[PDB]
């Protein structure tokens, strides 16, 4: 039972930078069931425009892959733990604008407590609570 | 007259010792967390045990 816990809601200003954490725990230790195998996507939900995909971070080597609209202004880092059954995922959006106000979700792709879903990265079951970032003056 | 007839596969056993390997249910262990008594290395046991009455 992988659970993802995010940080609190933040109120920023245009031109600022927000760093949302994402604590993940319960992955497991065995290879294929560890945090160093399951990517942590970052999905933005703007009210009215539906969900939007921002990028995913693979926690083994930190290999990130950002969406085209956000290249140059988004950075993802990891804090994978010792046992590799947990960790923390960060995302920094350094060029916040008025249109970036939304609820940001960190998600993984582990549906079941006993299945190796390492190579199926788009079954986004473990959604985070959601960090409501408000960017306004 | 009588002549020797060898039979293969007679139901005959003798008391002896041997190396007894391990088998365990797949569902018994979580398959995610290790055990001090290694269960993953045990061969997967048959879902239906084959017990024969004599």
């Amino acid at each position: 039972h992988v659970q993802l816990w995010q940080s609190g809601a933040e109120v920023k200003k245009p031109g600022a930078s927000v760093k949302i954490s994402c604590s993940a725990w319960g992955f497991g230790t065995t290879s294929g069931y560890s945090f160093r195998d399951y990517r942590v996507h970052w999905v933005r939900h703007i009210a009215g425009q539906g969900f939007q995909w921002m990028g995913h971070m693979q926690p083994r080597y930190g290999a990130v892959n950002y969406a085209r609209q956000f290249q140059g202004r988004i950075t993802m880092t990891r804090e994978v733990s010792f046992d590799a059954s947990g960790g923390t995922a960060y995302m920094e959006l350094r060029s916040l604008r008025s249109d970036d106000t939304a609820v940001y979700y960190c998600v993984t792709h582990k549906l079941y407590d006993g299945e190796d879903a390492s190579d199926l990265t788009w079954r986004l079951d473990p959604w985070g609570q959601g960090t409501r970032v408000i960017v306004s003056s | 007259n009588l002549w020797v007839t060898v039979y293969y596969g007679v139901p005959v056993w003798k008391d002896a010792e041997t190396t007894l390997f391990c088998a365990s249910d797949a569902k018994a262990y979580e398959t995610e967390k290790h055990n001090v008594w290694a269960t993953h290395a045990c061969v997967p046991t048959d879902p239906n045990p084959q017990e024969i009455h004599l």
